[PDB]
């Protein structure tokens, strides 16, 4: 936060640890009602704040640094639509008699 | 979730406390330590779910049964050794605020009502309601979508005997009224009477619905009526059940104990009868109290009255000899074995909400009850009086008693003790303040057992009260009027003892200094400025008019009451002169233990209420008393530190060294980087300067006791100076990373040299660990900003200063230098790595080697303070060598 590492109650700098890589990770953000926010992936280093304060000399690279075009993003649209019933749905089952 | 039946079986026999009923109580103890959040008013966790609506009240009934069985029982040790922690766990296993939801072997006692003659003056209502019960029974069927059949038939699920009133036989009407007769006789036997206030008296058009609310007492009427219904039902069921001799009905539990889901069977009937009574209009005449929050404290009151009277008897008899047999020795040891553990566990566990108010913003719900916390305040005063000059008289549990009083001192707000509440407890706590200050005055004039009692009970707990008030920022709301006068006189009594130069007082001086510092932080008038105290509204002269000042003979100024405290204008100069001039503890041993305590008192010097920052008290006083800006105090502190440490290196000042390390905590708020450099570089430079010889003398001898002593003071100085340097740059590193500062990189080399010296010197690691355990160093405390250990400061300071030393070096030749540093272990010495420095310049990194190098060099050259002096061939080798060496020792620390 503002170039200062947020502190845990126990006294660990890492918010999470022992994270399995699995299939991968992506940046994500969620906003509540009547909220605005500015997400900076880091296409331009001159527009990145506090990166020099923390991350520059620790070997951390800005997300999408050498990318020529801005990163496309997906949002969860709230328009209801009809979709097939999944076969693994825990509550409903359809039989073809 | 499925052990509630087991608990229902356990409540039958466990409170009886039989010979074999103890192990089930242990099983309850363990099951209650576990699933602790699962039993709670909110939802604990999903590992086993949430408690039912009433299992909390089952726990409550368990606690009360075990408590009453405990009371006035045989005092055998093992009889309750395992069970008192059970009480602790049960008390901590349920919340105090709204302790029970739907409140209100086992033998349900019925009500003897057949013996008494029943009234018949309201038979026009008796018979009418007796018929109306069956009429509403018929009314339920049409809603249930079933017709009423005339003839008796089995296929009709409802009662087929029902008929239209024209062809209806009264043989069943004269027998179905019997439950109604019994209920009316029950009300008659109860203390509640029925008065005909009004003038009056097969499907019923008027409906009887229990979906509307009513008054609390009139709802308690229906609650008690349903309780009578269910205990009569339980008696008539257990009459048949008792022939089995084993097992019990799941619904045989008392009315208050049974779950609310099954309570509806009686509650609906009771509420329907209540609504019928409301329609008639008959007159009936006979919060925090119900909660675990305060009712248990009511029984605590009913306990501590007896406690104080019997301990008064005990002290009287111990003064006039002794008593061969105590009248109530069992009750004497009862509190010492139950109440003290229960108080110091329960209030510890729920102290999160005890200091919470709806005004406050805290996670746990506030008590929102003045009495809830104010009888706790009375308990402070009473417990003080229980041990007032009687701490050793109280018994071997006096340390336990003072610990309980301490955890009591936690969770206090003036909104419950002074700003609101009865004057009796207010005067009690004010009298406690006056008595404590008077005892302090008597001790300090005697020193110019009562002192043992003070130093054991009063001084630590008083310190905790002052610290809690200071941290809670309640100084203005607590320290006022009589409390502020008491604070004045205890303040001036503590410093009055400072003139004494005796020997037995030397050990006490640290505690007096700590308590004086605690009171200084929470002191809301700023007494240090007598000439400006009239502006502040917290002053007794400003708050109380001279007429109000006459009764206690208040002089004109705060200094006039007691001029013991010198004004701030010269006292800071006085210490900044004397400490610099003397520069030794042995030369002036008195001031080292007298002025340094009041220097720690001045340590919480606030400047947010002065010219530097907008004062919160500025509306109260336009010229605020706080008018100090310069950090001359802090730099004088640093100079004194340097002088005294250097002069008395051999002196075993480890205790004052620890106090000095924790001393001067608010450096950052007044941190002036210019003077801080001008003092830190020379100081840490003499420190490492003698550190060079200390390892050197160690090295020559190893190829001993003298060097171990040198490392002893060295390890002392590090842990005594390193904590203050960390905070200085924690908030100044960002500026130096943003714009390179020449001193910043130099200090990186200093800390790196000290660190690598520590990595070379095995016993310096040994003695570092020694002083960790010898001085009980809180190195984790130095790491955590309030805002073997593998957490030493010498390693911490590089994890802290590494970016400063890393952003000065663009070329990545540190890998080849790393190979040279591995050649150190491969038998390449300092001369050989100097040759590698000489050959380093023929291999340098390129901006075209990697795509990331382009933007890295872009930022590096875009730094405003960047210069080619380091890029010059002479300085590049130096900077890369320094970085490589510090990185060496960092990696070898990193490798386990």
């Amino acid at each position: 936060l503002n170039g200062e590492v947020l502190m845990s109650d126990s006294g660990s700098e890492t918010a999470f640890r022992e994270i399995e890589i699995g299939d991968g990770f992506l940046p994500v953000c969620s906003l509540g009602p009547g909220q605005v926010g500015h997400l900076n992936l880091g296409q331009d280093v001159s527009s990145l704040r506090f990166f020099a304060i923390c991350g520059l000399q620790e070997g951390f690279e800005p997300f999408a640094i050498n990318m020529q075009r801005p990163v496309t993003t997906w949002f969860s649209k709230s328009l209801p639509q009809f979709e097939p019933v999944p076969p693994e749905h825990p509550h409903y089952e359809v039989a073809r008699m | 979730s499925m052990l509630q039946h087991l608990l229902r079986r356990l409540v039958f026999d466990v409170p009886i406390l039989n010979e074999f009923a103890k192990m089930p109580l242990k099983l309850l103890t363990n099951h209650y330590e576990r699933c602790w959040k699962y039993y709670c008013l909110p939802t604990g966790w999903a590992n086993f779910g949430v408690t039912s609506e009433e299992e909390l009240h089952l726990t409550r009934k368990l606690f009360w049964g075990i408590f009453d069985s405990l009371a006035h029982k045989k005092y055998d040790q093992e009889l309750y050794r395992m069970a008192m922690p059970c009480l602790c766990a049960i008390a901590g296993a349920l919340p105090p605020d709204y302790v029970d939801a739907s409140y209100s072997n086992f033998d349900p006692r019925p009500v003897e009502t057949l013996n008494v003659i029943i009234p018949e003056k309201l038979d026009s209502f008796i018979n009418k309601f007796a018929e109306y019960t069956h009429e509403k029974w018929a009314f339920d069927k049409i809603q249930n979508n079933w017709s009423y059949g005339e003839n008796v038939d089995e296929e009709l699920k409802t009662h087929p005997m029902l008929r239209p009133y024209k062809t209806f036989s009264e043989k069943d009407k004269e027998i179905y009224r019997w439950p109604i007769k019994e209920s009316l006789k029950a009300m008659i036997a109860w203390e509640w009477t029925i008065e005909k206030a009004r003038e009056g008296e097969y499907n019923p058009q008027p409906p009887d619905l229990s979906g509307v609310t009513l008054s609390r007492e009139l709802q308690a009427m229906a609650e008690q009526l349903a309780e009578n219904y269910h205990n009569t039902w339980g008696r008539k069921k257990k009459q048949e059940l008792e022939a089995k001799g084993g097992g019990t009905h799941p619904l045989l539990v008392p009315y208050d104990t049974l779950t609310a889901k099954e309570k509806a069977r009686d509650r609906e009937k009771a509420q329907e009868l209540l609504k019928f009574l409301q329609m008639n209009g008959y007159a009936v005449t006979r919060s925090i109290e119900k909660r675990f929050a305060f009712g248990f404290l009511q029984q605590l009151l009913r306990w501590m009255d007896i406690s104080q009277e019997f301990i008064a008897h005990l002290e009287a008899v111990v003064s006039s000899g002794r008593v061969e047999k105590s009248p109530h020795e069992q009750e004497i040891k009862f509190f010492a074995k139950i109440l003290l553990p229960l108080i110091n566990q329960y209030f510890t566990n729920h102290c999160l909400y005890f200091l919470s108010t709806p005004a406050k913003v805290l996670g746990s719900g506030g008590h929102a009850s003045n009495k809830e916390k104010e009888m706790i305040t009375s308990l402070f005063c009473k417990l003080a009086a229980l041990v007032r000059h009687r701490v050793s008289l109280f018994g071997t549990d006096a340390p336990a008693v003072v610990n309980c009083l301490h955890i009591l001192a936690r969770s206090l707000d003036a909104r419950t003790v002074m700003k609101s509440g009865p004057e009796i407890v207010k005067a009690g706590l004010r009298s406690f303040f006056e008595s404590a200050s008077e005892d302090i005055e008597k001790m300090v004039e005697n020193l110019r057992q009562n002192l043992t009692y003070t130093t054991v009970a009063l001084l630590p707990v008083l310190t905790t009260l002052f610290q809690h008030i200071a941290q809670h920022q309640f100084g203005d709301d607590v320290i006022l009027d009589d409390v502020q006068v008491s604070c004045y006189r205890t303040l001036c009594s503590i410093y009055s003892l400072g003139t004494t130069k005796n020997t037995y007082v030397e050990k006490l001086r640290p505690a007096l200094g700590e308590c004086l510092a605690r009171l200084a932080a929470a002191m809301p008038v700023a007494f240090l400025e007598p000439q400006l105290n009239e502006y502040n509204a917290c002053s007794v002269y400003t708050s109380k008019s001279p007429r109000e000042r006459a009764i206690l003979g208040l002089p004109n100024s705060v200094e006039e009451m007691c001029p013991d405290i010198p004004v701030l204008d010269r006292l800071m100069a006085d210490i900044g002169g004397l400490a610099e001039s003397g520069a030794r503890y042995t030369e002036m041993p008195h001031v080292i233990e007298i002025t340094l305590p009041m220097l720690c008192s001045y340590l919480p010097r606030w400047w947010e209420r002065g010219p530097e920052a907008p004062p919160p008290a500025l509306p109260a006083g336009a010229p605020p008393p706080c008018t100090a800006v310069t950090s001359d105090h802090l730099n004088s502190l640093l100079g004194n530190i340097l002088r005294i440490i250097v002069n008395n290196l051999g002196i075993d000042e480890a205790t004052w060294m620890k106090r000095l390390a924790v001393f001067a905590q608010p450096i950052v708020s007044r941190a002036r980087p210019e003077l801080l450099h001008s003092h830190f570089i020379p100081t840490i430079g003499r420190l490492r300067k003698r550190a060079g010889k200390v390892v050197a003398e160690e090295e020559q001898l190893r190829l001993e006791l003298l060097v171990r002593d040198e490392f002893s003071v060295l390890c002392r100085d590090l842990y005594a100076l390193y904590p203050l340097l960390i905070r200085y740059v924690d908030n100044n590193r960002a500026h130096w990373l943003t714009e390179p500062n020449a001193n910043a990189e130099e200090l990186f080399r200093m800390v790196g040299e000290i660190f690598i010296y520590w990595s070379k010197s095995h016993n310096f690691k040994r003695e570092e660990q020694n002083f960790v355990v010898q001085n009980e160093i809180n190195n984790m405390s130095f790491l955590t900003a309030d805002s073997s250990v593998q957490t030493s400061l010498i390693v911490a300071t590089l994890k802290k200063m590494l970016p400063i030393g890393l952003n000065m070096c663009a070329p990545t030749d540190q890998d080849l230098i790393m190979l040279a540093k591995t050649r150190y272990a491969l038998k390449d010495t300092d001369e050989e790595v100097r040759e590698f420095l000489q050959n380093n310049l023929h291999l340098q990194g390129k901006v075209e080697g990697s795509p990331s190098l382009r933007w890295q060099m872009a930022l590096y050259r875009g730094l405003p303070g960047r210069e080619e002096d380091a890029d010059d061939p002479e300085k590049i080798v130096r900077r890369v060598q320094e970085v490589s060496a510090v990185l060496y020792h960092l990696e070898q620390t990193e490798h386990p």
